RNA sequence: AGCC
């Protein structure tokens, strides 16, 4: 369903788990 | 190559990391397998035929991986390494061993 | 320091495979500082010596 | 890594406070230096490898010549000696000076 | 008194007829304000008692069983006539609850509760409306097929289970256990899915629900933690560590929530779904509620071949790398030399006689095979191993040198041990000569493990914040913890050949380090048990045939399997962390192994990112798989799963799965002893977050402690029989408080239980007079000392009398005579007169000199265990958690350092206490009977160091009487600076024995007052000098009341 | 050797160890017996010869 | 009767 | 008959030798 | 009447 797949699009979007995006601004 | 079971039992009974006065970590002998002898041999030629710069990753606590870094700087030309990593490799040598 | 006959034997071989493979090089071997580097662990240099 | 010539960055403006919040603003300075006291308490390192308590009171009870079984009631010398309060005092002396 | 009010209200419910009368029996301390002993009950109309009241609760539709949800054909809930066609093939061992309480007793304990709370107020009404909607499902399913009437020993025959489904009894038992634990609306939505789905899905329900708990402890942030020092002492550190999780964990946690929707669970995967939006510690007890409730589904009892088929069928290949197995065998070899270097060079006395060291301690071995023995004229069948020696030492067959082979000719029998929600584990049943060879050498391996940082015997105390508190002392933002779950540890390829040849190679470097002829022999016999287990066959019965399967691996049930499995982990996780260091550069902070569950904390140079967590986990389950050990590699930054403990976000969470109304093995207890196991499994589940009702438990103690002598008469004991501090204790008045009563009629009854505390058994007195018991005692006195003395030989012959109390029929002739002699005292209210000092006699003299006042204490410490009840969390936040553990083993004394070195015996602390207060020539007569030589026992007595050893035994004996190191008193700090402001006792010197007990009893009365009421008091005891000297002469003649079923009440697992 | 019950009894009077207080003279008698003398006399001579 | 499974 | 029962306490052997203080 |  669209409700369960939208969890996996929110769970990576939020900022309390995201770290070190800046080796990929250079790549 | 020599046997890994032989070079470990010689090296871990001369250094004797289990009987020092620092008991804040479990000291044992790491990274002396036989897949790293081929991986360090291939990286050191292939980044020399293509002129690719190399960085050095190490830990200052392990002096066996720092004493054997003296052989790296006397064979591979120091024009190859990135300068902020060449400096930090030969500053930890003098500050902990030579001086 | 005790590995001397087997440490001269590296650099006679480490600088011969580099020397005989460089003959099969057609482009100029220019040397500038690249952006991304290739990581050498010094724990694996101990495993070679 | 060594960054290219087209790499840019934004510099913060670190100039000191122009409001003088420590001058006559005493209810706004008390809640702005409690904030720097809790943050400095989560940074100062905690003590590992302390001497054990039972191997220290038994050494301390031979010099004072206490009685048996009543080392806590005969003298009030040995009260509140824990390892929880050793780490608590080292944190609250470093973090009280930094804030 | 509240239990006496439910006892009188219960008998007015189960006996609705007019012919039932109740006669209360009273007694008094004086000859001529009285407490009652028991309640008689004459009832005659007793047929169809439960089947008539069940019909008023049987509404709605019954549960129709689904018959296509299990893979096997005998795990479905089919009719027993459709499964077992004839009465000759009917196996009870697949649904047996194995508890001495039938289903017709468990239905009355609920229908009695539903009548007391039928018209309550609007807060307790919603609990009643939630426990009635669940009981409609249970009653309407049982009432369709009727209630099965049990046997005389509480089993279920074929003729009463013929037209019913096969698991109707063992499902209605566990579902009553679950509906009597519903308190909130969140607990009602979990209980409805675990009652409906558990009627058909008897295989994979406890696995799907308890699956995502190893993942969800890695998402919760840390804000303030408890840490531990290098020596195990507690510290509080308030760092902030952020939880880092890769994108493949959420693609695996989504797979675990879609497997729970194929099975039909649609409201348990909505709580995990709505918790993942926050990932907060303040809603995490909801996530440990679901993990604790999943273990109450029931046990998975199967056939022995059908549960040992995936374990004994593995794929061994030669496509491993042999360069990795040379370092693995060498690292096992280096440990066995490192453990037995000091007891072999300096030739210890424990290794010099390994034959005698295993003989005097064979009561610690597991039960062997069932073998026919002959003791005089009697013929008994026993599985204890020390009974096999007494029959083999008589017939000329006791050869401890010759170790029997376990190849295809004589295979190894197999026993099982299972846990719900996990797979089963097999247990070897070895001969009695694999215990003698492997005891004096393994005991020298477990003294090195108690002083080494990387083993599990170091962090083994009574507390739980000091043991598992070293997990979070190396945690920061540049480190990660690496806990891996090896699936089949017992039969992996790294355990068959290189593990047995790494121990054999380590015992050949110890045959060149010594010079005695005995220490070479005991190191050769321990080597001989490894060559024979190199090629071992196992024996599994199924149907008519008996299968012999080759099994060269390591199973449990051996003697070395707790200390040699810990060596094979520290040599295997040291080889994997050396192959992963070719891609990264770290520094291993700690490694800690406990059997086959471990962790390792790696500290990195740069900060830990989301890419260094996904690529280390792909280099652990690919380096292990090069050695043919498939694993589930898990890496985390905040929390782990150490062995059955879940450290999530700074707090520590336990599991609360202990089955109350079911058991996994048919125990050898009575009903009176299983009414204290049922209560002590309720206190354990209450401290861990699974709160069952107390009034359902107190109803179950009513139906189990009562005992009838005639079919019309019943005797129900009262509260003062069950609660008093004696042999017959079952439960306590308040839950977590052990109270010592001080009343003139309460010490009168505790002395009345001192006559029949020791009974005689007719079986053990006929064995002890036989010829083969005297032949076993005579050949132990030959090896224990070269001389012959009459004092030591009666001291030996009356020591193996107590060893026969481990035998199950002998330990039942005592306990059946305890209860049958109590019935002549509960009917005749007059008792006997005697004087013997107990712990209550000492507290009679201290209590009238304490004066109490009101006091307050502000909260200063925080809570590290958030599932504890509310009245215990007020104590911890006010006086503090425990910092350092005080030992009560007594081995710091100078007499317990002499007994352990020069002899192999281990005397109880109740035995060392009685003998330390006698004269000089009475310690001599006792120490020779232990095996100590005359020249050594003349040294310790003639040195007068026993006078300074009197206070090291009394310190560790009073801590055993008041149960301070065990129970629920093992959380509060007793040396806290916030309990000394309440205890104000002036000091009077020169009598240390009385001053010690004034401060240990005042520390307990303040704690026991603040659990009952929730308010603190302050004490003051101006004790006179003329009452200290009178109490001084009673501190050494104090006697304890020891019971066999109470020694299991001190530990939790 | 000197008989251990006749030597440690003479030794325990010269120390005058009191049965009540924690003092540093109760530790003067830990670990003296006949076996510890025969293993210290060996490990002194045998270490010097090797 | 016995069945060997090696 | 255990050995802990047969050996007499300190208070029992203090009664076979009688004397009055004053 | 006995590890069912």
């Amino acid at each position: 369903k669209e409700e369960s797949k939208q969890l996996l699009e929110v769970l990576k979007t939020k900022e309390e788990h995201q770290k070190e995006v800046q080796y990929e601004i250079l790549q | 190559l020599v046997s890994t079971e032989a070079q470990i039992q010689k090296m871990s009974q001369d250094l004797q990391l289990e009987a020092l006065t620092i008991q804040s970590e479990t000291q044992f002998l790491t990274g002396i397998n036989s897949q790293a002898a081929n991986d360090c041999f291939k990286t050191l030629i292939a980044a020399m035929l293509s002129q690719r710069t190399m960085s050095l990753d190490f830990v200052t606590t392990n002096y066996m991986s720092l004493i054997s870094g003296m052989w790296l700087l006397t064979v591979v030309p120091n024009d190859m390494f990135i300068r902020e990593s060449l400096v930090a490799c030969q500053l930890a040598i003098i500050n902990t061993i030579i001086y | 320091s005790n590995r001397l006959g087997q440490l001269v034997d590296l650099t006679r071989l480490l600088a011969y495979n580099y020397e005989t493979l460089m003959a099969c090089i057609t482009m100029n071997m220019q040397h500038v500082q690249t952006l991304t580097t290739e990581k050498l662990q010094l724990t694996s240099v101990t495993s070679l010596c | 890594r060594n960054l290219p010539s087209t790499a840019r960055y934004i510099r913060p403006n670190l100039l000191q406070d122009r409001l003088n919040l420590h001058d006559n603003f005493e209810s706004l300075w008390d809640t702005i230096t409690t904030s720097n006291y809790i943050l400095a308490r989560s940074v100062v390192p905690d003590l590992k490898e302390l001497v054990s308590t039972e191997a220290q009171i038994q050494k301390m009870s031979q010099d004072l010549q206490l009685e048996a079984l009543t080392i806590q009631s005969e003298t009030q010398f040995l009260t509140g000696i824990n390892s929880q309060a050793a780490n608590d005092c080292f944190k609250t002396l470093i973090a009280a000076m930094l804030s | 008194g509240k239990y006496n009010l439910i006892l009188s209200e219960y008998l007015s419910f189960i006996y609705n007829s007019q012919s039932a009368v109740q006669i209360p029996i009273y007694y008094s301390s004086n000859s001529e304000n009285a407490t009652l002993l028991s309640i008689l009950s004459y009832s005659y109309d007793k047929y169809n008692a439960v089947e008539r009241k069940l019909v008023k609760y049987a509404k709605g539709k019954p549960l129709e069983a689904d018959l296509t949800v299990n893979e096997l054909d005998y795990e479905n809930n089919k009719i027993t006539s459709e499964l077992f066609p004839t009465a000759e093939e009917y196996t009870d061992l697949l649904m047996d609850p194995a508890i001495l309480t039938s289903l017709s007793s468990n239905l009355n304990a609920v229908m009695f509760w539903l009548e007391k709370h039928e018209n309550d107020v609007a807060e307790k009404l919603k609990i009643y409306k939630r426990r009635l909607d669940l009981f409609t499902i249970v009653a309407s399913t049982v009432n369709k097929y009727g209630v099965p009437r049990h046997n005389a020993k509480y089993r279920y025959e074929y003729e009463v289970m013929k037209d019913k489904p096969y698991y109707l009894v063992t499902w209605a038992n566990s579902s009553i256990e679950m509906l009597m634990s519903v308190f909130s609306h969140e607990d009602y939505l979990i209980a409805r899915e675990l009652i409906v789905l558990s009627y058909s899905n008897r295989s994979t329900l406890a696995k799907l629900v308890s699956s995502p708990m190893s993942i969800l402890v890695a998402l919760v942030d840390i804000n303030g933690t408890f840490i531990t020092n290098e020596e195990l002492e507690l510290e509080f550190s308030n760092k902030y560590v952020r939880a880092i999780v890769p994108d493949q964990t959420f693609d695996e946690l989504k797979q675990m929530l879609d497997n729970m929707r194929k099975a039909g669970l649609t409201d348990i995967p909505k709580m995990i779904q709505d918790w993942l939006v926050d990932c907060s510690i303040e809603k995490f007890p909801l996530m440990a509620k679901i993990y604790s409730w999943s273990f109450h589904v029931g046990f998975r009892k199967q056939k022995m071949l059908d549960a040992a088929l995936d374990q004994l069928k593995t794929e061994y290949t030669e496509d491993v790398d042999d360069e990795m197995y040379r370092e693995y065998t060498m690292l096992i070899r280096d440990e066995v030399v490192k453990m037995l270097e000091e007891p072999v060079k300096h030739d210890d006395h424990l290794l010099q006689d390994s034959e005698l060291a295993g003989l005097l301690s064979m009561s610690s071995a597991s039960n062997g095979e069932s073998r026919q023995l002959k003791f005089g004229r009697k013929t008994i069948f026993s599985t204890k191993k020390n009974m096999h020696v007494m029959d083999d030492m008589a017939n000329g067959r006791y050869t401890p040198g010759i170790i029997p082979p376990v190849n295809v000719d004589k295979p190894i029998p197999l026993g099982r041990r299972d846990v719900p929600g996990r797979r089963t584990r097999i247990i070897f049943i070895l001969p009695y000569e694999y215990f003698i060879a492997q005891h004096a050498v393994v005991e020298k391996m477990l003294i090195y493990a108690k002083h080494t940082r990387e083993y599990a015997e170091f962090y083994s105390q009574s507390n739980q914040l000091l043991s598992y508190g070293d997990v979070t002392r190396f945690l920061s933002n540049n480190s990660m913890v690496l806990y891996t779950d090896v699936s089949q540890w017992d039969s992996s390829q790294h355990n068959t050949q290189p593990f047995r040849k790494g121990i054999i190679m380590g015992l050949d470097m110890l045959a060149n380090m010594t010079n005695d002829a005995r220490v070479i022999q005991t190191l050769n016999l321990y080597k001989q048990t490894q060559i024979n287990l190199m090629d071992s066959y196992v024996q599994i019965p199924d149907g008519n045939v008996i299968k012999k399967i080759q099994y060269g691996a390591v199973a449990s049930g051996e003697k070395q399997t707790k200390a040699a499995n810990s060596i094979a982990n520290l040599a295997l996780i040291k080889t994997v962390l050396s192959r992963i260091s070719n891609k990264y550069s770290f520094a291993t902070k700690i490694i800690r192994v406990d059997g086959d569950d471990n962790y390792a904390v790696l500290q990195f140079n740069t900060e830990v990112t989301k890419q260094m967590v996904q690529d280390v986990s792909n280099d652990v389950r690919e380096t292990y798989a090069r050695m043919n050990t498939k694993v589930k590699a898990l890496v985390s930054t905040v929390g782990i799963e150490i062995a059955k403990r879940y450290i999530a976000g700074g707090k520590i969470f336990f599991r609360a799965g202990i089955n109350l109304l079911n058991n996994e093995k048919k125990g050898q207890s009575t009903q009176w002893d299983q009414a204290a196991v049922l209560y002590s499994n309720y206190i354990v589940n209450r401290l861990r977050g699974f709160e069952t009702d107390r009034e359902f438990i107190l109803t179950k103690i009513m139906q189990m402690t009562s005992v009838a002598i005639t079919g019309s008469l019943r005797l129900f004991p009262s509260e003062r029989v069950l609660t008093t501090n004696s042999t017959f204790k079952v439960f306590d008045s308040e839950d977590f408080i052990i109270e010592y009563g001080t009343t003139d009629d309460e010490v009168y009854i505790q002395r009345a239980f001192m006559s029949l505390s020791s009974q005689k058994s007719g079986i053990a007195d006929e064995i002890a007079a036989s010829s083969t018991f005297k032949n076993y005692v005579s050949r132990l006195s030959e090896q224990l000392l070269f001389s012959k003395n009459n004092i030591v030989s009666r001291g030996i012959a009356l020591t193996e009398k107590a060893k026969l109390n481990s035998y199950a029929p002998i330990s039942l002739e005592k306990r059946r005579a305890q209860i049958s002699a109590l019935l002549t005292m509960l009917q005749k209210p007059v008792t006997f007169k005697s004087s013997k000092i107990t712990i209550n006699d000492i507290l009679r003299d201290i209590k009238p000199f304490f004066t109490v006042n009101e006091a307050h204490l502000p909260i200063q410490y925080q809570k590290f265990m958030p599932t504890l009840p509310d009245n215990v969390q007020y104590i911890i936040q006010c006086i503090g958690s425990r910092t350092y553990q005080i030992e009560d083993d007594g081995s710091k004394s100078a007499i317990s350092r002499l007994i352990s070195k020069y002899s192999v015996y281990k005397p109880s602390i109740e035995e060392l206490y009685k003998v330390i207060s006698l004269h000089e020539n009475e310690i001599q007569l006792y120490l020779i009977s232990l095996g100590i030589p005359k020249i050594d026992a003349d040294t310790y007595v003639g040195s007068k160091i026993y006078s300074q050893d009197k206070y090291r035994i009394l310190e560790s004996y009073v801590y055993n009487l008041l149960s301070i190191n065990y129970g629920c008193y093992q959380l509060f700090d007793f040396n806290s600076p916030d309990l000394e402001k309440l205890i104000r006792i002036p000091f009077k010197g020169k009598i240390p024995a009385v001053t010690f007990i004034l401060h240990l009893y005042a520390k307990l009365e303040v704690i026991n007052h603040a659990i009952k009421n929730g308010s603190w008091i302050s004490l003051f005891c101006n004790y006179p000098k003329s009452e200290m000297i009178k109490l001084w002469k009673k501190m050494w003649n104090i006697t304890s009341l020891r019971s066999p079923y109470t020694n299991a009440n001190f530990f939790q697992d």
